[PDB]
């Protein structure tokens, strides 16, 4: 599936887990970071 | 005649800011070093003066592929 | 600024006009001695320099001026 | 039979992109193509050779040695190059006019940049990677105005060095296209850095004009009713052949206007052929 | 390789007759360009008034002048082939004929006003020719028309390149095929200096020849047709016409004691003082004897005096060894004499390449 | 496109046939363009007419007049070659570095005598004709030798060295079928140059060297102007003239047009037509002896 993509993107969430809780930190929202990346097109040609 | 074309895509793995370089080796080095000379005169000249023919004359009788 | 002892102590090579625009001028008529002889080049040298430092310092980049050709930003 | 990619400069998208966007009919041409080429060598900071930095006549060889391609590509997250020939197909072949200066259909394309007066040549001097394109004129308007800017050099140094100008300077040099204004050489105490290199340039020409115009009545007066005296005439004759080589400058390029996309207002959709 | 490219103009040169094959259309100049950039070449020597009552003319005799000079592409740019067949090749082949082609010509387009606009015309060439400019060096290459369409008192056809228009099959013409035809002024003889024979691809080239005499000038557009070099071409049209080249030269000039002791002074007696004896003294009163030449003269015009021959690489053929056949036509409401050709086509370029002698 | 063909000479020799299908890369010149050539015309017993050796002068004119063509693929079952007809694409050819230098890129290769040096002789056993491969260069010596031959022919009535290389030619003029050539050449050269600007400039020296005396750029043009000093001070040195009219009056322009247009003609006249621009891709421009490249048409 090549013919059309448009540049086609895609999104991966990734988490940073530490340690377990054992007190009071206090606890917060956890970061979620992510990472986007887009695609690349590559051909060989030649003549013969 | 033909041409043979594969139109592919690759996409990539992991970040790229983490990776190790590092050297190897070198070629020898091997260049022209020592009773070396300019190209000062072949480079054009400079302001002239009441001189010209007593240098010229100097350069003459003294003149009788790496530079530096 | 560097130096707090004294300061150079090459007079005739640390003025604007001092040997640099006189002689290795191209137009007026051995790659330092062009690199490192005209103001103009000097300073954009250097501004290309700091900005490939700020560029690496903030976020590749290219392999240029760091790598391939030595004796550049770290002269 | 190979593809043409280009680097993507970092840290430079919205000016770059906005420059881009208007500017869709840029030219971009390479000594010599490769697989994999990148903007740090068809700039002007590497052309830099013999020790000295590049001047007119050395933009200009560089120029008349140079190929000629033209790519058609405006995206905001990509930019690519496109292969270029005659038996590579290359479907949409849209261009747009950069110069605003009105042209004519069927003209000539030759590579003169206008430095010797009214540059407007703004670039981005926060990199120092710049690629001034320079304006297309036909054989005849280029002759014309070598003609103008060397006879215009030629009267300054005269003035300059004569202590008494003649009053006459302009006289009646006015160039229209059917019924227009043109507006040109209005400034006379702007100075540039540019006459360096003509001056020189004009000194020859007019040694090479008076030793032939002098040689005539040396040789023999047909029409008039330690020194072998040979290297100044093997000198001119050796200086001859050289610019003979020089003064070369045929067009290469087509021109095949449809219709007209400068008849109310230029600056638009216009048609080019590869002949 | 081929385009297909219109232009916009309803009635320039030409009028609303049945289209045909084998035209020629080139480009002219803006008249108020040619005379800004003449005002400085003339150099005097004629009234410029003779010059404006021309422009006078040509501008009131011109149609609709409320068009010419400003608009946008609707302007007087292009010329017939039958303009310039009646005003020029009228005394190359057969006058007899020629004649009275030119007069079925007029009497059949015109019929009311042609004689005053063809003597206007004339007239307005003529005054553009005596005044010592070339129109020349302003011509651009054009292609050339083929489509066959009409409107309500409009015409828009398209013009053709190089390329398979013969092979494409357009089936818009009367037989499978295009046509392609020359009229009788386009071979001259080249056999009387060219007897050996043409093994090769020969070549189509335009000649646009000048004369000047005593206050008399004509024009001659010619097309000549050799095998020759191109470098070779002008040496040919010099020996050819070197009965009147001689002619061209001795009325051309319009608009003294030697140095024989050079050889005797080179090396000996040398008084070589062109800078100590001038940037030391003033020089104000020491340049008394220097040299008089014993004469007086201003301007020496002889680059615009010996123009006289001129060569265009315009338009070639795909194969060699082609046979021209005479025979007749009829088309139209007159029958005229006509030459058909074949494997021959149109393209190139305008380079402006001449060899003075 | 179109190809020509010629028919294969009998008596074939192995020695010369295996070269030809080995290499396939050399230049030839032709005068007679024809598709179907059995003996052609290059014959130096044709050429030698009366039995005089040909003079320089003379090959440079015929090979002026005569076409170019680049021999292709050769087949045992039929020889094939290629001609230079218009500006179109021929794909399927051969190129190979026959002069002993490098070439640049960009540089279109004209046809030569061979001057240079004493080229192999490949004395053929047939009947038909031979074909004697020239080595030359386009330009880069050209342009000096046809200086120094103009000025021995003009004189009547050698070493070079680049980048610690010497290079040796051997002259030969004997025949004065081009000295009239060269005479009617030269004089019209002298009187298309000849303008009004001369005297003006003429009656500048003490201005000209009152600049150039704080400017530098003088050694430059005095180191081989040893004779123009000379003359500068035995003319005639009018003094400032009177011009008929000073409102469109420009003789500047006039004599700068003159001299465009006279460097115009000499240029295509000392111009060898040749579109011949080949482009590389990855490796060096430079070419090298030893190695083959392919055609590229522009």
């Amino acid at each position: 599936e090549l013919a059309y993509v448009r540049d086609g993107v895609i999104q991966f969430e990734v988490q940073q887990p530490m340690i377990a809780r054992d007190g009071p930190h206090p606890v917060d929202q956890p970061v979620h970071n992510y990472m986007v990346k887009r695609i690349h097109k590559r051909s060989l040609s030649a003549a013969f | 005649n033909f041409t043979l074309t594969q139109p592919r895509a690759h996409v990539d793995l992991g970040v790229g800011y983490t990776a190790v370089c590092a050297t190897a080796a070198l070629r020898c080095p091997l260049t022209d070093m020592g009773n070396t000379a300019q190209n000062l005169f072949f480079s054009r000249g400079g302001v002239p003066m009441l001189h010209d023919n007593v240098t010229e004359s100097l350069r003459r009788i003294t003149a009788s592929a790496s530079v530096c | 600024v560097a130096y707090t002892d004294r300061a150079t102590l090459n007079p005739w090579a640390s003025q604007k006009h001092s040997y640099g625009d006189r002689l290795y001028n191209g137009t007026y008529n051995y790659s330092p001695c062009f690199k490192f002889f005209t103001p103009a080049e000097v300073n954009t040298n250097c501004n290309t320099l700091d900005r490939l430092l700020m560029e690496a310092k903030a976020v590749p980049p290219g392999s240029t001026e760091m790598t391939q050709d030595p004796c550049g930003l770290f002269q | 039979p190979f593809e043409i990619e280009v680097l993507l400069p970092g840290e430079l998208s919205p000016a770059e992109t906005s420059a881009l966007q208007k500017c869709e009919g840029k030219i971009i041409t390479f000594s010599t193509l490769r697989h994999r080429a990148s903007l740090v060598d068809i700039a002007l900071s590497s052309y830099y050779i013999n020790g000295a930095p590049p001047d007119t006549l050395s933009l200009l060889e560089a120029y008349r040695m140079r190929f000629a391609a033209v790519i058609t590509r405006v995206i905001p997250g990509k930019l690519l190059a496109h292969a270029i020939g005659v038996g590579t197909p290359t479907p949409g072949l849209f261009i747009q006019n950069t110069s605003p200066v009105d042209l004519c259909n069927g003209d000539y394309i030759c590579l003169l940049p206008p430095v010797f007066g009214s540059a407007d040549s703004i670039r981005l001097d926060s990199v120092g990677l710049e690629i001034v394109f320079p304006l297309t004129i036909p054989q005849t308007l280029m002759r014309e105005i070598i003609a103008k800017v060397v006879a215009r050099a030629v009267e300054r140094t005269a003035a300059g060095a004569q202590i008494l100008p003649h009053e006459v300077l302009r006289g009646a040099d006015v160039i229209c296209y059917n019924g227009r204004r043109y507006e040109l050489e209005t400034n006379l105490q702007h100075r540039d850095g540019s006459d360096a290199a003509i001056r020189t340039l004009v000194l020859n020409l007019m040694f090479s004009i008076n030793e032939g115009c002098l040689l005539l009545l040396a040789l023999i007066p047909t029409l008039l009713v330690r020194f072998p005296i040979y290297e100044t005439i093997s000198s001119w004759i050796s200086t001859s052949s050289r610019l003979g080589d020089t003064l070369g400058t045929r067009a290469i390029l087509r021109v095949c206007v449809f219709d007209g996309p400068s008849t109310v207002h230029p600056g638009d959709r216009t048609a080019v052929i590869q002949v | 390789t081929t385009q297909l490219i219109q232009q916009v103009s309803l009635t320039d040169f030409f009028r609303p007759d049945i289209e045909h094959a084998g035209s020629i259309v080139l480009i002219l100049r803006h008249p108020s360009d040619m005379i800004g950039e003449a005002n400085t070449l003339t150099q005097a020597g004629r009234d410029p008034d003779v010059l404006l009552e021309g422009l006078r003319n040509l501008f009131n005799a011109c149609t609709a002048p409320w068009t010419v000079g400003e608009g946008g592409g609707l302007r007087a740019y292009v010329t017939s082939l039958s303009f310039i067949a009646a005003c020029r090749a009228e005394e190359y082949t057969d006058k007899q004929a020629a004649d009275a082609n030119r007069t079925a010509i007029v009497s059949a387009y015109g019929c009311s006003r042609m004689e005053t606009r063809l003597i206007r015309f004339s007239e307005c060439l003529r005054a553009m020719v005596q005044c010592h400019v070339f129109p020349h060096r302003f011509i651009s290459f054009f292609g050339s028309l083929l489509e066959y369409t009409i409107q309500d008192n409009l015409c828009n056809i398209t013009a053709v390149a190089k390329g398979p228009q013969e092979a494409a099959r357009t089936d818009k013409t009367s037989t499978r095929r295009v046509t392609a035809n020359i009229p009788a002024c386009v071979f001259w003889d080249v056999d009387k200096d060219l007897h050996l024979s043409a093994d090769g691809l020969k070549h189509v080239f335009l000649v646009f020849v000048y004369t000047q005499r005593r206050q008399r000038e004509g024009v001659r557009l010619h097309l000549a047709l050799s095998q020759l070099n191109e470098q070779c071409f002008g040496r040919g049209i010099g020996f050819l016409l070197g009965r009147i080249r001689a002619e061209n030269a001795a009325w051309g000039t319009e608009g003294t004691r030697a140095l024989p002791l050079v050889q005797l002074s080179n090396d000996p007696t040398s008084p070589r003082c062109s800078i100590g004896e001038i940037t030391g003294v003033n020089w104000n009163l020491a340049r008394q004897r220097l040299y008089q030449w014993t004469g007086d003269f201003r301007g020496l015009p002889t680059q615009l005096s010996c123009m006289y021959a001129a060569y265009t690489l315009i338009g070639t053929i795909p194969s060699e060894s082609v046979r021209y056949t005479r025979r007749m036509e009829r088309f139209g409401g007159y029958n005229v004499p006509t030459i058909w050709l074949e494997g021959v086509v149109w393209g190139g370029t305008n380079t402006w390449n001449e060899c003075y002698y």
